[PDB]
RNA sequence: AGGGCGUGAAACCGUUAAGAGGUAAACGGGUGGGGUCCGCGCAGUCCGCCCGGAGGAUUCAACCCGGCGGCGCGGUCCGGC
RNA sequence: GGGCCCGGGGGGCCACGCGUCCCCCGCGAGCGCACGGGGUCGGCGGCGAUGUCGGCUACCCACCCGACCCGUCUUGAAAC
RNA sequence: UGGAAUGCGAGUGCCUAGUGGGCCACUUUUGGUAAGCAGAACUGGCGCUGCGGGAUGAACCGAACGCCGGGUUAAGGCGCC
RNA sequence: GCCGUCGCUGGCAGUCGGCAGAGCGAGAAAGAGAGUGGCGCGGACGCUACGCCGCGACGAGUAGGAGGGCCGCUGCGGUGAGCCUUGAAGCCUAGGGCGCGGGCCCGGGUGGAGCCGCCGCAGGUGCAGAUCUUGGUGGUAGUAGCAAAUAUUCAAACGAG
């Protein structure tokens, strides 16, 4: 129920949103993996530019 | 022959009985530890005559004699000789109480060093 | 019993800064002494403004400080603000100022000094103006905050120019009924 | 932290701060924004005038890049160039005015709020307001249009 | 710690000891009597200065040598950062 | 009666230097007692090592006054 | 000569819970034979509130409450309880 | 008398000492002002200023709000040259005390291996109730009861029976 002055809010939480929460606790491990694949690729094509 | 404090004012206690919790005499499940009664019909809460009393700041003890031991001192827990030597300059108003879990061996050092510094020990004859 | 009411006994006001800042409290120690031991009402005002909250200490822009220090008879007076002096890009010429503030932004500092002015702290105002003599105490706009656009008669009452709380701004967001006669009504 | 919150102080107090009479029931009044035109009508009318109804034309497939047009007032115009740009122009004698290109600074339209310093300037922009051009012309400057 | 054995609570029960018992018990306030223990009581404090008796010494002040430290508007000393 | 209780011919005064002009006609020293900014005695007595001293509260018992069982919904609960 | 008496420091802004079953008494008062009935006005109460008195009691009378000593009272009382 | 709350948005940085001079509570504005001419070596406490001190008024409370807890529980970062097999936690206690209280300290006993104080951080953090959950135990109570379908007896044997 509304109470005095306030914004009218329409949160989109009327589905089963907890079944589809994507946490990011693997973010640092993803960043390491991506970097480790950039290094092994830079070694693989050297002296060709790493960027591409 | 015991050490005496700087002054020994008369200690006045407004109340000496403990405040037993309501209905704690009727059940073992109700410990006598105080709990503010909060029932709607609770007659102790409403301060009916002849009922259990409720604690309130009015019973407070005189600021001067508060926390004062009957000896006229105020206790201070110590665990070793080093902690004892913080009472060197306030030995006429504060005494040393040695913690329960100090080994009997070490109580000899604290009880000895306290004698040298004229600091009073509340429990010197323990764990002999 | 005494027929009296107690709801108003306790006055709601600050006796100290909510902040745990140690430099602020060292200044409060300083001005607690000056306020007590000197009859200078200025010290009491400054002492009080040191307790105030962040929104009660609005920042004072350079342009506003220049305007108020240009009024007749305020020459060589030290401008005093219990708060921050923010730079104003809209200002072109910055006159020589002497100022005392809690904070001065990095760009406001360069402009004041490059104009030849002097910036003080509040511990330096005491050694220069112990009673606050020759001072011009100044304050930032207290109602210059977005919140006060939302205070007053509720937006849905006649002649109320209060700002509503909307998640979005646009044609579809609270403009149909109650805001134009063609849709129900207007007030 | 949960140690600083009301729940810790409400231990031992029946009702947990929601009253003995009204209690804390699940959803009295409805869920969400239920009742706007009904038992909750005063709150909506009082605090959200305009909430109900429709106004104005629809526009399918709005692309907000088509109406990109950041604006700058004249009182901020001289910040788009370094300080020495202005002082050099003010003190030089040949009469040469600097070029301020507002598109390079990320603006398209020039608005008229404020006053300019008495210093000629050539301004480049996609759009001008009528008062912007007059004020720019009052100091001896010119308005240059870019596509 | 005796093979569902670390510790071993409460309810509830046996027994030993003490006290009490016809308005169920329990409870608040106020005293009183009796117990368990505690004061590790039972000729009652300690300190400063002073007076006087007995004594006794790494013997006081003041001076000299050496070291250390504080301050100096050294009215304005030299060197330094 | 009021006019520092106007002016003239035994009992209390928070009167007591003087040059004057004239209305009118800037510091004495001490000492002491106290109905004086909240109690002191520069006053005393008895008892005290094996049965006696102190121990609020605390254990048991007794008596006098008080005293209905809590939580809850309720205008109202000790509620049959 | 701040232009009656009396008393008192005022103003102002945000955020805000619980409530939205009430009930009782003097006086006034509608319906009803009336009701410890239903419905209103004013004020004060009970609810949320103990305490002295009315033996007993939500509201009656007195008086409202920090923990205490002394004194005096209110309403009520003073054969005995 | 004492406790607390509120108010005085009250007082104290002046502990200004022999490089000295002790005051500013007092009916009634503003200087215990600055000048120029006419023997001893001595003097209590204080001030965690988030501290300390003074004076005056006041103190009912459901629903509800707020403050402070040197109230209590579990874990984390610091710290306590912390405690502990000369005995930790836990548990028991007609032992001694402290606090208005939430609680806490110490003595004794049991126990046998770990625990706690302070500054911060975090929370699955405080039970009398929910015909609450699971487990244990009472009174009832040596009680109801061991009663449907006719029935047992004598002697001996084994056997502690
Ligand atoms: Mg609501
Ligand atoms: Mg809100
Ligand atoms: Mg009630
Ligand atoms: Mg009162
Ligand atoms: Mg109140
Ligand atoms: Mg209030
Ligand atoms: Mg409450
Ligand atoms: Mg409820
Ligand atoms: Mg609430
Ligand atoms: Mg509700
Ligand atoms: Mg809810
Ligand atoms: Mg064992
Ligand atoms: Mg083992
Ligand atoms: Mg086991
Ligand atoms: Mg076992
Ligand atoms: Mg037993
Ligand atoms: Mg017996
Ligand atoms: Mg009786
Ligand atoms: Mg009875
Ligand atoms: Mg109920
Ligand atoms: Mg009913
Ligand atoms: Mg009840
Ligand atoms: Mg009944
Ligand atoms: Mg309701
Ligand atoms: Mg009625
Ligand atoms: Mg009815
Ligand atoms: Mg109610
Ligand atoms: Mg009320
Ligand atoms: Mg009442
Ligand atoms: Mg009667
Ligand atoms: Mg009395
Ligand atoms: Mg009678
Ligand atoms: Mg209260
Ligand atoms: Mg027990
Ligand atoms: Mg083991
Ligand atoms: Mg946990
Ligand atoms: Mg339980
Ligand atoms: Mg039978």
């Amino acid at each position: 129920a509304p109470s005095r002055n306030g914004m009218i809010l329409k949160p989109h939480f009327h589905k089963d949103w907890q079944r589809r929460v994507a946490t990011w606790f693997n973010q640092p491990a993803r960043k390491i993996r991506r970097r480790k694949a950039r290094q092994a690729r830079a070694r693989r094509i050297a002296p060709r530019p790493a960027a591409g | 022959a015991a050490l005496r404090p700087l002054v020994k004012p008369k200690i006045v206690k407004k109340r000496t009985k403990k405040f037993i919790r309501h209905q704690s005499d009727r059940y073992v499940k109700i410990k006598r530890n105080w709990r503010k009664p909060r029932g709607i019909d609770n007659r102790v809460r409403r301060r009916f005559k002849g009922q259990i009393l409720m604690p309130n700041i009015g019973y407070g003890s005189n600021k001067k004699t508060k926390h004062m031991l009957p000896s006229g001192f105020r206790k201070f827990l110590v665990h070793n000789v080093k902690e004892l030597e913080v009472l060197l300059m306030c030995n006429k108003s504060y005494c040393a109480e040695i913690a329960h879990n100090v080994s009997s061996k070490n109580r000899k050092a604290i009880v000895e060093r306290a004698a040298q510094l004229a600091i009073r020990v509340t429990n010197p004859n323990a764990r002999l | 019993g005494v027929d009296i009411r107690h709801n108003k006994d306790r006055k709601v006001r600050r006796k100290e800064p909510k902040s745990q800042d140690i430099y602020l409290r060292l200044l409060v120690k300083l001005y607690r002494f000056l306020a007590r031991r000197t009859n200078s009402t200025f010290n009491q005002v400054v002492l009080k403004r040191l307790f105030m909250s962040r929104t009660n200490r609005p920042p004072l822009s350079l342009s506003r400080m220049i305007r108020k220090m240009k009024l007749p008879g305020r020459e060589n007076k030290t401008a005093v603000v219990v708060g921050t002096v923010t730079d104003d890009v809209r200002v072109q010429e910055v006159p020589k100022l002497k100022v005392c503030a809690l904070r001065v932004t990095s760009r406001a500092r360069s402009r004041i000094l490059k104009a030849g002015g002097k910036i003080l702290t509040f511990d330096q105002l005491a050694l220069d103006s112990p009673k606050g003599r020759g001072t011009v105490l100044l304050s930032g706009p207290r109602k210059g905050r977005e919140v006060y656009r939302h205070f007053g008669k509720a937006p849905g009452t006649p002649h109320s120019h209060t700002k509503p709380y909307v998640r979005s701004k646009g044609r579809k967001f609270e403009r149909a009924r109650g805001r134009r006669a063609s849709r129900g009504y207007k007030n | 932290p949960s140690r600083l919150r009301k729940t810790r102080k409400l231990r031992g107090h029946v009702s947990h701060g929601h009253g003995r009479i009204g209690k804390h029931r699940k959803h009295p009044g409805g869920r969400g924004n239920a009742g706007g035109m009904h038992h909750h009508r005063i709150n909506f009318d009082k605090y959200h005038p305009g909430y109900f109804g429709k106004v104005g034309m629809r526009h399918y497939h709005l692309k907000r890049n088509q109406s990109f047009c950041p604006t700058v007032n004249l009182d901020k115009l001289w910040t788009l160039v370094s300080e020495q740009t202005r002082v050099n122009a003010a003190k030089n004698k040949t009469g040469a005015a600097p070029i301020i290109d507002v598109v390079r600074s990320g603006y398209y339209k020039v608005l008229g709020k404020g006053k300019l310093p008495k210093q000629p300037v050539i301004v480049k922009a996609k759009f001008f307001s009528r008062r912007a051009e007059e004020k720019i012309k009052g100091v001896g400057g010119a308005c240059v249009l870019v596509a």
